[PDB]
RNA sequence: GGGUAGGUGGUAAGAACCUCAGAUCCGGAGAUUUCCGAAUGGAGCAAUCCGGUAGUUGGAAACAGCUAUCAUUAAUUGAUGAAUAAAUAGUCAAUUAAAGCAAUACGUGGUGAAGUGAAACAUCUCAGUAGCCACAGGAAAAGAAAACGAAUGUGAUUCCGUGUGUAGUGGCGAGCGAAAGCGGAACAGGCCAAACUUAUCAUUAGAUAGGGGUUGUAGGGCUUGCAAUGUGGACUUGAAAACGAUAGAAGAAGCUGUUGGAAAGCAGCGCGCAAAAGGGUGAUAGCCCCGUAUUUGAAAUUGUUUUCAUACCUAGCGAGAUCCCUGAGUAGCUCGGAAAACGUUAUUUUGAGUGAAUCUGCCCAGACCAUUGGGUAAGCCUAAAUACUAAUUAGUGACCGAUAGCGAAACAGUACCGUGAGGGAAAGGUGAAAAGAACCCAGAGAUGGGAGUGAAAUAGAUUCUGAAACCAUAUGCCUACAACG
RNA sequence: UUGUGGUAGACGAGCGUUGUAUUGGAGUUGAAGUCAAAGCGUGAGCAUUGGUGGAUCCAAUACAAGUGAGAAUGCCGGCA
RNA sequence: AAAUCCAGGUACGGGUGAAGACACCCGUUAGGCGCAACGGGACGGAAAGACCCCGUGAAGCUUUACUGUAGCUUAAUAUUG
C-alpha cells in the first residue's frame, strides 16, 4: 500500500472543497521517497519512506 | 393496621386470601377504602395523629 | 416412594365401582395409570386377523381385559387392623433397617 | 499487513521515536502500580484540610464503609435539634455487623459482616440478612442456633473479652446494651470533630 | 452420588429380553467420537480421489494390514550457505502462537452514499445514518488537567435530571444546538525517560542488565542529618470457614345424602394450614393424587466472600549547595481539509513546507498586546457506576389464542418457485375411557342399513360447536295477452 | 311562547364489544355459541320461548382500548 | 373450463334528460320456455388512454445552460547535489 514503512502513517481523506462549497472527495498521500540507511551492520536496505521520516533519519545521524 | 410488624401476625393470616396486615407506610387510598373493616392499633393511631398534621 | 406398587390390596373410592377390590397387577408411572384385576372389564370388539402362524387361529371372541384406572382414584387397603378401612400413607424411615416403609397415618400398620 | 518484522523496524533506528515509546525492555510494574495507590494520606501546608481529608479516609475504613454511605448518613443526622456531636457518634457504632464484631462472636469487624449477610443473625422486631441496618441503642441480637450448630466456638471467648458498653453472655448467643459508647471506648484512633464540619460544607 | 420396582425413545400393539448382587431414570466427572467443513500431506466438482515418511505384523518381493507424523504465516533458536573474501539474501530443522465460527444484540476505528426536506435546487439537511471492511471484549471506549472558568471558586473519566430549545450557529432559510454551574449514581490514582550511580560489551556505546524518579502552594538528582519499621493495594501462592449453583428427603386436614352416565357441583355435619400458588382426577375438590408453605440434604465439579500466613509494591519533616534533569521534526507558523453547537475559528487534529525555548522556562483565560491568575504538552496503564441479551433457572402480563401470536402450535425456512443470489405458504380439537362398531343384510369392494359399546353414534375416524353465500326436497298461496330498480 | 329540510363543518347527549377493579347472581335440573318465531324501544340496540350445543356466564359502578366495516380494479377462504 | 358479473322479471316510435335511454313522459306492439344461426345495440369484453393537457413527477440524450469533476497540460515547492 502506499504507506511508509518506518512509521504506518498513510494517507489522509478529506474533501476538497470549491468556490461554492461543492463537496468532493479527495486523497492526500504521503510523500514515499526512496531511501537507502545502514542497520545492522550498515546494511544498506532501499525503504519507501515518507520525506518526514527522511528528516527525522538526516538528523538522526543514521543517514550518516 | 400495624406499626411494629409483628412476626406472629403475618405467619397466620397468610394462607387467608379474605384478610391481610399492613404498615402505615404501606396503606393506600384503595387498601384502606377496600377493607369494609379494619383493625388499628393504638399507637398507628398516635403515628397517624403525628403524620395527619 | 410411591403410593401404589405392583402387588398390594387397593380398592376404588370413586367411580361406578365403590369399594372394588382388586390386586395391582402393573403400574404405568408416566402415564398415572393403574391395572387392577376385576374392575373396569371392557370387551373390544374382536376382529379377525390371519397373517402369521399364530395369526391363522387367533380366536377372539368377546374377551374382557383390564382396562387402567387414574392412581388418584386408588387408594391402599389395609389388613393388619381388625377394621379395615380407607386412609393415607406415611414415608417413615426405620433405623432398623434404614428401609422405607410405608405407614398409615389413622392407624400404626405398616404397608 | 505483511511482514511488519517488528525486529527489523526496531533495530532500523535503535532510538528514533517509536522504538522509545514501545521499548520491549517495558518491565512489568505489576505490583508498583496497585499498592502505593492503594490508599494514602498527610498533611499538607497551603490548604490545611489535609488533616481533615486523611482523618475521614481512617475513619470510614475503621468500619469498611464506601464515602457514598458515609454521605447518607451524615445528612441523616444532621437535621434533628442542636449540637448533635453526641448523636452521630451512636449513628455511626450503631452497625448491625460492628455491634456483632463488638459482641464477640467474629475475630474481625469485615468477618462479621461477611458473616451477617450470610445470615447467621436474628434481631427481635425483625430479623437480618443486610449488613447495614442501624440499630436502636435498647435492642437485642439473638444468635443463631446453626451457627452453634457449626463450632468454632472459638469467637464465643473473644464475646466475653467484650469492652463495657456491651453486655453479651458467653455460649448463651444473647447481648443487649445501653450508656452507648463514650468517647473512651471509641480510641484515639480517630478521635477528632472538625471532619464534621467538613461534611456540612460536601453535603448540604 | 440421588432414587427406586419397573424398563427396552414417538407414531406402537405384539414377539423376544433385562431388572431387588438394586435395573430404567436424574445430577457431577470421564471414555469413544466416521467423513466434509478454519481443514491444515497433495488435489478436488464438500462429505471424494491420490499419497510421502518412521515404525511394526504377514509375503519370497511387489504388496497388504495396524499405528504416529507430514499445510501456511509470525517470533525465538541452531545448522547450512549465493552473486563476492568476509557477511547477508536464501535454505533446512526444532519450539511457541495465529488462523475459523457466532449473539438478526452492545464497542472502537477506517470507509461512507442516496430516497427525502428546504414545498424547485447547487450551500445545507438527511448523516457521519445505511452499507463495506478490520479488531475485540465480556463489556468496550474514556480517563488523572500544559483543565474549567471569573471567583476569598471546582479539583480524573463515565452515566442521569436540570440549565434550554438558552448563548450561539444557519442561501441567518429549512434547520442545528452546546460548554459552565447545580442536583444525583460510582469514585482511585498510579508508572516509565532524563538527570546521578553500578557491572559488562575490539567499551569509539551513542548499547545491555541493576539501584535512583515521576512533579506545579514546582518536583527530582548533588552533599549532610533527624524520624521510620509501620499502613495500604487494581497484588502470588497456600490453608481454613461461610454463603450458594449443578440430583433430591420429609411435608397437615372428609364422610354422608341428592340430581346426574360420571360429583369434585348442591345440601348436612366436620377437619387442617408458615400449605387457600398450580396441575390432574369421567362437571365447579383447602382436606383424592402430584405438589406448594416450612424444615432439610452433596460423594464430585464450580461461583462469591472472609480469616491466617506468605512472596512482589508501598513511607515524614529539615539544612546547605545555586550546580544538573524534567518527554523536539515536538509545540508554533504557512498552504489545503476537518472536530467541536458552529457552515472553520480562539481550542483539538493533519496532507505538504518550515521550525523554537528550557522554571526569570512553556501553554491557557474566543483575534491580539501588557498586567493578573490557572496549568505543566510533545511517555504508559487504570476497577466502579454505563451499553446489550442468542442462552440457563424461577416468574409475570386489564399481551395473542389458529386470517391472531415468531414466516413457522403439525416433521417450517419444509412443500414449492428461480441457473443463482433470493422469495416463501397452508394446515390444531372423536370420546371419561377405543370401549374404533364382532355379527347380519345389499354390494365386486369401498360403503351403507341394522346389531353392539358408550350418557350421547345426528359424538364413527369426513371425528368440539357448525353461520351465510350456494345446491336440492316439500305443506300453503300465486303465475303461460304479459312492458316489470 | 318561538321552533325542529340540510351537504362541508362546529357543539352536545348516548348505544354497542373485550378485558381489569369492586360488589352481588346464574349454570350438567344445562353457560357461551347457534337457528327459528306472529315480541320491546326515538335511534344505535334489548329481551322471551323452543331446537342444537356441552361449561362457563350475567347485573351495577368505574377504568384501559388492536372498540364498531359497504365500497379502497382492497387481502384470504368458500360458492355461484 | 374461460374472460364478465350492483340486484333484474331486461320491446318499439316520438319526446325528455349530464346535451345519443331495456328502466323517465306520451303512444304502439308483444302467450310461457327453448334450439340452430348472424352480429346491430347493451356508449359490449380485455388494457386506472400510448394521442392532448396538468405535476414547481421520473428517466434517456444534447449543448458556447449552471455548478463541479476524472483525465491532459503549465508553474512553485520536497525528494535534490
Ligand atoms: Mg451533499
Ligand atoms: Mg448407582
Ligand atoms: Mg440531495
Ligand atoms: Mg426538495
Ligand atoms: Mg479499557
Ligand atoms: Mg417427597
Ligand atoms: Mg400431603
Ligand atoms: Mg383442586
Ligand atoms: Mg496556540
Ligand atoms: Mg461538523
Ligand atoms: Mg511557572
Ligand atoms: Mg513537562
Ligand atoms: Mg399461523
Ligand atoms: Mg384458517
Ligand atoms: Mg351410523
Ligand atoms: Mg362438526
Ligand atoms: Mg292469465
Ligand atoms: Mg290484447
Ligand atoms: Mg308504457
Ligand atoms: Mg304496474
Ligand atoms: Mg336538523
Ligand atoms: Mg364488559
Ligand atoms: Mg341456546
Ligand atoms: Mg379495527
Ligand atoms: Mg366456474
Ligand atoms: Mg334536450
Ligand atoms: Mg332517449
Ligand atoms: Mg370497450
Ligand atoms: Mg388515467
Ligand atoms: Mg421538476
Ligand atoms: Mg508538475
Amino acid at each position: 500500500a502506499k504507506k511508509d514503512q518506518l512509521t504506518l502513517r498513510g494517507p489522509l481523506y478529506g474533501n476538497n472543497r470549491s468556490h461554492s462549497k461543492t463537496i468532493t472527495r479527495r486523497k492526500w498521500n504521503v510523500n514515499l521517497q526512496p531511501c537507502k540507511v545502514k542497520t545492522a551492520d550498515g546494511k544498506t536496505t532501499r525503504i519507501l519512506v515518507s520525506t518526514r521520516t527522511l528528516r527525522t533519519l538526516k538528523k538522526h545521524n543514521r543517514l550518516s | 393496621v400495624v406499626n411494629t410488624l409483628n412476626t406472629n401476625l403475618e405467619q397466620s393470616t397468610s394462607n387467608i386470601k379474605n384478610v391481610q396486615v399492613k404498615h402505615l407506610d404501606k396503606v393506600s387510598v384503595r387498601d384502606l377504602m377496600l377493607a369494609n373493616a379494619l383493625l388499628v392499633e393504638k399507637e398507628v393511631l398516635k403515628a397517624l395523629e403525628g403524620k395527619f398534621k | 416412594m410411591q403410593r401404589i406398587k405392583k402387588g398390594d390390596k387397593v380398592v376404588v373410592i370413586t367411580g361406578k365401582n365403590k369399594g372394588g377390590s382388586g390386586i395391582v397387577l402393573k403400574i404405568m408411572p408416566a402415564r398415572q395409570q393403574a391395572i387392577v384385576e376385576g374392575l373396569n372389564k371392557v370387551t373390544r370388539h374382536k376382529k379377525k386377523d390371519q397373517t402369521t402362524k399364530r395369526a391363522a387361529k387367533q380366536s377372539t371372541g368377546k374377551v374382557q381385559q383390564e382396562a387402567p384406572i387414574f392412581l388418584s382414584k386408588l387408594a391402599l387397603f389395609d389388613q393388619k387392623a381388625k377394621q379395615q378401612t380407607i386412609g393415607k400413607i406415611k414415608y417413615v424411615m426405620d433405623p432398623k433397617t434404614n428401609k422405607k416403609t410405608r405407614v398409615f397415618k389413622k392407624s400404626n400398620n405398616t404397608l | 499487513k505483511y511482514t511488519g518484522s517488528i525486529f527489523k523496524r526496531s533495530r532500523r533506528l535503535g532510538f528514533s521515536l517509536l522504538e522509545n515509546n514501545k521499548e520491549f525492555s517495558k518491565g512489568k510494574k505489576r505490583k508498583t502500580i496497585p499498592g502505593q495507590h492503594g490508599n494514602r494520606f498527610r498533611s499538607s501546608t497551603m490548604s490545611g484540610y489535609a488533616q481533615q481529608l486523611q482523618e475521614k479516609q481512617r475513619m470510614q475504613y475503621m468500619y469498611g464503609i464506601t464515602d457514598k454511605q458515609f454521605r447518607r448518613l451524615f445528612r441523616l443526622v444532621l437535621k434533628q435539634r442542636g449540637n448533635l456531636a453526641v448523636n452521630l457518634f451512636r449513628v455511626l457504632e450503631s452497625r448491625l455487623d460492628n455491634i456483632v464484631y463488638r459482641m464477640g462472636f467474629a475475630p474481625t469487624r469485615r468477618s462479621a459482616r461477611q458473616l451477617v449477610n450470610h445470615g447467621h443473625v436474628l434481631l427481635n422486631d425483625r430479623t437480618v440478612d443486610t449488613p447495614s441496618i442501624i440499630l436502636n441503642p435498647g435492642d437485642k441480637v439473638r444468635l443463631k442456633a446453626k451457627t452453634i450448630k457449626i463450632p468454632i466456638v472459638k469467637a464465643a471467648s473473644e464475646s466475653g473479652v467484650v469492652s463495657p458498653f456491651v453486655e453479651t453472655n458467653n455460649k448463651t448467643f444473647e447481648g443487649t446494651y445501653v450508656r452507648f459508647p463514650e468517647r473512651s471506648e471509641l480510641p484515639a484512633g480517630i478521635n477528632e470533630s472538625y471532619v464534621v464540619e467538613w461534611y456540612k460544607r460536601l453535603v448540604k
